[PDB]
DNA sequence: TCAATATCCACCTGCAGATTCTACCAAAAGTGTATTTGGAAACTGCTCCATCAAAAGGCATGTTCAGCTGAATTCAGCTGAACATGCCTTTTGATGGAGCAGTTTCCAAATACACTTTTGGTAGAATCTGCAGGTGGATATTGAT
DNA sequence: ATCAATATCCACCTGCAGATTCTACCAAAAGTGTATTTGGAAACTGCTCCATCAAAAGGCATGTTCAGCTGAATTCAGCTGAACATGCCTTTTGATGGAGCAGTTTCCAAATACACTTTTGGTAGAATCTGCAGGTGGATATTGA
């Protein structure tokens, strides 16, 4: 009956994921999303395999970066738990809001 | 022979010239501009490949992959600034 | 048909600094993106420089002022060095 | 419900590469919202390049170009 | 000696001003800003236009380039209206 | 021969189509420039300046002044969501900030 | 007996005031002097058009005023009212200026 | 002709205080004034290095406002009004 | 510290996916000529930048003081991590067909040129006028009690 | 629940420092006739892109359970804002020399525009080869005691 303490695994995943480079959002769902958003701008559109891959790359790189800034904001508030207010502040200092 | 060999460069001086003309940058292009610009491009290329080369060596790897280019760039104050708004696909992020 | 890239030139330079190191396809993709980018940034600034100064020709002078404006301190020194060197060696042949 | 396709665990992983150790339960929906605006902005520009070129296939270049003008320059897909 | 003419957008800005606000003036310092504004958007559009053209191996910038440059550059409403005004002028102009 | 008529009038515009058609060719944007291009750009240019002068002119009125000044411009640019986004990285000398 | 505004009352008064005006807030000469000192350290024997120094001040104040807005968001995010160096640094870090 | 020194101190505590005000700042810690001087120096150096680079390329001895406008444009701090 | 549980770390190992390597052809890139012209001197007019003076009052300094804000401490509710489960959405992958990017291949409509007029704009004179900034009531807005 | 203080407001005033008109050229739009192209049509064609189908294989959705994190309360040393006296030094006005932009000309070294020649770089079938992804076995790190 063995169990790990809160966040012991957490730290572990950080180590893991900051060492690899694979995409972390599953391909299919991501493609489905890309196409649906796209269908609002032009209908019956086709996608180069690579265009969808570029989008995901760009997209995840961006998210990982925003989580970086978000964590800085959570830590600034003497917390270890990122929250929406943290994402919101980051995006406002970044000029995206 | 070619202008590159003449300039002692690996990079394609002639192409850089054709590219500077066709890119609507200016009406004319000095003879030196192509040479100069190519020298600069090669140098920076050498710099990154030098650092990413080490990136793979320090990883017991012989073929440089994106991860390596990313590790070399972000771990270098200057390259990092020059490429601060660029994201290298499949390069991940610095550990820690 | 034809789709030129800087791959070959990249690869040469590679061998010149790491004779026994190879480079993955994807990686060569990054190096191309890289070259094209800087190429554009440099040319762009040189383009602007000439326009500010009502000049109609981008000369090596423009390219280097452009290099000083774009590159971080040390990187810009060396780039200027290799640059004026290559032009020099060229005007002597 | 496609946006719901970008799942919690998938988002946990992103935050993790981001170095985040504890995640409030509301980050998940908050993240999808940012994620959606990001794609809408990039894609909208991209597709605009597509139509300009009179094509019906968004190309990796149409995306590289969009990202370039959103200030999110990406290396590895054609410059 | 001839103080070499310096073109501006002042008289046009001013003309337009009178159209929307018949009894309103504009300090020279605000005209200063209005001029910077025009040159700026002009550069952004021509710029995007220039690029769009290059991406499509097209050697000439046409009202279509300008238009899609506009759509890329301006936000929602502002775009919808600018495109209208431009199309309107272009056709008006062709039919004359 | 026939009498001269300016392209601006032909286009029904206040901005200088000729001048814009020139700045385009001289700015090294493309090998060549079509007939419409300048007409279309002078229009867009004229429309946007009518839009900020409309909002600026109101700012002036709201502040009981009859002559627009930089602060009136800022007030107009920052209170209008789209103009604000358009010029979100431009700074209006002498315009201050919105009273937040 | 002597009248005395409570801490912060004058402060909000000052905010309402300066957010209403558009005049520069750094003294002209002190600033022009700071420019020349920095310029000279880059290049000797340099001259400046009057407007060049004003253009610089205009930018500097516009930049500092904007940085303070973000700095303040950082303080408020920390449940504080007093901005501190931590804040200025968090702001610049996210601004990608570092 | 005299030596120039410590002019960063010309940016006085009260001047820095007014800027925070326009900036909407209610309360200010004692250490802000020097961080600010620090941050203003960096901002300035960077705009002046570029402006002056623009100057030299034009083989001139006078930094013009255009030099500065171009400098600012490159830095992503476009200024209108001297343009 | 002990002790069981999992992780994480190394050193080999063998195969399949990419790299390399090898063999060829339009399309650039290098030449050789004849012209063209951008813009580097060589002046030099004259705008405007650095300085000098001087006087004055707006403000920067320093200091005193204590209001109230930031930084500790505690602590209890409850939110978010770890997990063992069970099921289904994603991933893998030939297949086959078809929508479509690219190609050529035309050429009529549409730019680019080169001159030769014909104005629209611009640089100061000259003619006007918001509004800066000085005052005073009246209207709040504050802080003491 | 005032009410003495004193900061803020809002309209009235009117000389003048800037805004708006008034003239005159002249630089640059326009008008024309002529030579050159650009880049949309139309059939065409390999090719990626999409729609299926088919398995397992995870990998994600679920609930439980409780560790430990966050946010609420309370406390207080002392930092930071408000006031005030003092008097420095930024501002404001005005004049002056001369550095050094900026307008003209003069007119070669260097760049553009053909026309041909080669030479190179991109592309499409063949010989390696570097790790990925597993094993096994060995200390480690973590949690329970
Ligand atoms: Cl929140
Ligand atoms: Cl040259
Ligand atoms: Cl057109
Ligand atoms: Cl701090
Ligand atoms: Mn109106
Ligand atoms: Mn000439
Ligand atoms: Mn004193
Ligand atoms: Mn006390
Ligand atoms: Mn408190
Ligand atoms: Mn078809
Ligand atoms: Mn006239
Ligand atoms: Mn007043
Ligand atoms: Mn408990
Ligand atoms: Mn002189
Ligand atoms: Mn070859
Ligand atoms: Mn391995």
């Amino acid at each position: 009956p063995h169990r790990y303490r809160p966040g012991t695994v957490a730290l572990r995943e950080i180590r893991r994921y900051q060492k690899s480079t694979e995409l972390l959002i599953r391909k299919l769902p991501f493609q489905r999303l890309v196409r649906e958003i796209a269908q609002d701008f032009k209908t019956d559109l086709r996608f180069q395999s690579s265009a969808v891959m570029a989008l995901q790359e760009a997209c995840e790189a961006y998210l990982v970066g925003l989580f970086e800034d978000t964590n800085l904001c959570a830590i600034h508030a003497k917390r270890v738990t990122i929250m929406p207010k943290d994402i919101q502040l980051a995006r406002r200092i970044r000029g995206e809001r | 022979k070619t202008r590159s060999s003449r300039a002692g460069l690996q990079f394609p001086v002639g192409r850089v010239h054709r590219l500077l003309r066709k890119g609507n940058y200016s009406e004319r292009v000095g003879a030196g501009a192509p040479v100069y610009l190519a020298a600069v491009l090669e140098y920076l290329t050498a710099e990154i490949l030098e650092l990413a080369g080490n990136a793979a060596r320090d990883n017991k790897k012989t073929r440089i992959i994106p991860r390596h280019l990313q590790l070399a760039i972000r771990n270098d104050e200057e390259l990092n600034k020059l490429l601060g708004r660029v994201t290298i696909a499949q390069g991940g992020v610095l550990p820690n | 048909s034809r789709k030129e890239s800087y791959s070959i030139y990249v690869y040469k330079v590679l061998k010149q600094v790491h004779p026994d190191t190879g480079i993955s396809s994807k990686a060569m993709g990054i190096m191309n993106s890289f070259v094209n980018d800087i190429f554009e940034r440099i040319a762009g600034e040189a383009s602007r420089l000439a326009h500010y100064n009502k000049r109609s020709t981008i000369t090596s002078r423009e390219i280097q002022t452009a290099v000083r404006l774009l590159l971080p301190g040390e990187l810009a020194k060396h780039a200027v060095s290799e640059g004026t060197k290559a032009v020099t060696k060229y005007t002597s042949a | 419900d496609n946006i719901q396709g970008i799942t919690k665990p998938a988002i946990r992983r992103l935050a993790r590469r981001g170095g985040v150790q504890r995640i409030s339960g509301l980050i998940y929906e908050e993240t999808r919202g940012v994620l959606k605006v990001f794609l809408e902005n990039v894609i909208r520009d991209a597709v605009t390049y597509t139509e300009h070129a009179k094509r019906k296939t968004v190309t990796a270049m149409d995306v590289v170009y969009a990202l370039k003008r959103q200030g999110r320059t990406l290396y590895g897909f054609g410059g």
